[PDB]
């Protein structure tokens, strides 16, 4: 790692600066360096890691979708070639994230909060691989298995309003609808998740209430599209 | 397209 | 150049795809490859080159401004170090563009339209260097000299509504106000440019009228701020 | 800040 010579605390500080500067590639590199130090990531640091790679892969996914749409309408080699270039770059980022999770974030995640967070990430980055795969079958199964393990732990160890649990269920429901050809599973998961969170809002402070209802909005938006 | 965590 | 093995036509096509995909770093790399083939850039291709590098350096400038503001308020080494990293990357992009212009876009620009376009670019990229310089004196003089040569040619060879001429005068006026501590020069240039364009709108088609009045809006916005 | 060509 080219970040191996930098102190962990300096990598975290620079990741926070990169976020403020909207330099998400730098942010991701700094957070990869921090992970590779081999110590726990705190809740804040896990959020930094996730935000950084979500923004990097998000731009790649948006580009890939533009190019894939152009390639489809065209049906010279240039559109295919450039789509393949972006696709390879996207796969490389996903492989990098999955490698951090497998060596050794997940096994070293010594409580439910941290293990669920990383297993949700594992589902997400296999899902992004599935979006461009054609082999696609294996990736889909890996994403479902990671999401489901995360769900099982989260249902045992977190309340139904916990925002990590809510965002996990939201993204698993998107997986079912958009990737796995399981729209009924998507609807069932989003609806039960929404309803069980609603019935638990009375237990929350004003600030936690805001956290939970933000994700609940996204569940509602999908259910409105899907039904 | 469906909306993921954002 | 890593683009030396790609056909010129394929580089131009991929630059257009990269623009649609909002992949501006890729777009700039493709257009650098096309320039280095050693042939003319058409009006469309000059616009592609300019859009690509404007977006790349634009993100760098925005990041540098965020970090410089944080560094100023702080007055460990981390903010300075990271600001310096972004600054060096920004200078490298500007040096790359200035190198394309000097070897050999400007000398090979065999008419006024193309020479003015490239000299405007030369002023712009020296101006971006000046924003981060402290030596700053030399850069300021280089920017002013390029802009002024472009102005002299444009006044002799283009009508007052030509959008390249208008955008040149706009950016030279920003140079005067923000870089050269010459706010009166900025006001004088923006006002004469606006007034002379206005008096020439009657000569234009609906489409050229739209081109010119768009830049005239930016002249107006600055004059409203400056007076 | 002043506005350049955009
Ligand atoms: N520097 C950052 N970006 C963050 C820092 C922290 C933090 C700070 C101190 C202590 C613990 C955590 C965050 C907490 N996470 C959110 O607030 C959040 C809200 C909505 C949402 C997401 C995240 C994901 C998409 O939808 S984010
Ligand atoms: N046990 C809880 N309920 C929380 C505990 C903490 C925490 C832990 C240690 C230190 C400081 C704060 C939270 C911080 N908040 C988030 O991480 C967060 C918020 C909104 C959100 C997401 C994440 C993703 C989707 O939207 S939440
Ligand atoms: N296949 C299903 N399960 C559904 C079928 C219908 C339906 C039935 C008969 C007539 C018209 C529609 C549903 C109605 N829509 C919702 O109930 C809805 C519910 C909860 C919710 C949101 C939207 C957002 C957040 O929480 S849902
Ligand atoms: N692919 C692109 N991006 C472009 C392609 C062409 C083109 C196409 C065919 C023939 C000739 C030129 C453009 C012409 N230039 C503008 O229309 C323009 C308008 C406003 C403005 C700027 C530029 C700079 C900032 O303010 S841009
Ligand atoms: N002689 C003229 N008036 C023009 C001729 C052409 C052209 C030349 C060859 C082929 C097709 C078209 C133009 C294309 N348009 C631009 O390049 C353009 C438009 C708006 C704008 C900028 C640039 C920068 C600021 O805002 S303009
Ligand atoms: N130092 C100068 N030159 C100016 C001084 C004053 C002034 C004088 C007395 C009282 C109040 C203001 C000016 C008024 N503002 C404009 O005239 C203005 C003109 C043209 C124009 C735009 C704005 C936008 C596009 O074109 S300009
Ligand atoms: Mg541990
Ligand atoms: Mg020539």
């Amino acid at each position: 790692g080219a970040m191996g010579s930098m102190e962990r605390a300096s990598l975290i500080q620079k990741a926070k600066l990169a976020e403020q500067a909207e330099r998400y590639e730098d942010m991701a590199a700094f957070m990869k360096g921090a992970v590779e130090k081999g110590e726990e990531l705190s809740c804040e640091e896990r959020n930094l890691l996730s935000v950084a790679y979500k923004n990097v892969v998000g731009g790649q996914r948006a580009a890939w979708r533009v190019l894939s749409s152009i390639e489809q309408k065209s049906n010279g080699p240039e559109v295919r070639e450039y789509r393949e270039k972006v696709e390879t770059e996207l796969q490389g980022v996903c492989d990098t994230v999955l490698g951090l999770l497998d060596s050794h974030l997940i096994k070293e995640a010594g409580d439910a909060e941290s293990r669920v967070f990383y297993l949700k990430m594992k589902g997400d980055y296999y899902r992004y691989l599935a979006e461009v795969a054609t082999d696609k079958k294996r990736i889909i199964d890996s994403a479902r298995s990671a999401y489901q393990e995360a769900m099982d732990i989260s249902k045992k160890e977190m309340p139904p309003t916990n925002p990590i649990r809510l965002g996990l269920a939201l993204n698993f429901s998107v997986f079912h609808y958009e990737i796995a050809n399981s729209p009924e599973e998507a609807i069932s998961l989003a609806k039960t998740t929404f309803d069980e969170a609603m019935a638990d809002l009375h237990t929350l402070s004003e600030d936690s209430y805001k956290d939970s209802t933000l994700i609940m909005q996204l569940l509602r938006d999908n259910l409105t599209l899907w039904t | 397209r469906s909306l993921s965590e954002r």
